[PDB]
């Protein structure tokens, strides 16, 4: 639809913020 | 009326009227808040907070 499946890039931030300091 | 005007004579009518229309009353309605999610898909909520 257009209503379901859009968080996707806040935790991609999330995992360039996190994600790409170990 | 014309046809009966053929068919017999007339005097004074007693009461001339129409045609009208006989319908019910909605007798009140009911608000919100038991839907509020009508113009939304009924699936995608809680996942922001």
């Amino acid at each position: 639809q257009k209503i379901g499946g859009i968080f996707i890039v806040l935790a991609a931030g999330l995992v360039l913020s996190v994600l790409v300091a170990v | 009326t014309h046809v009966r005007e053929k068919a017999i004579d007339f005097s004074k009518p007693f009461m001339t009227l129409g045609v009208s229309i006989l319908y019910r009353k909605p007798n009140g309605t009911n608000p919100s808040v038991f839907s509020f999610l009508n113009p939304l898909s009924p699936d995608i909520w809680m996942y922001v907070l």
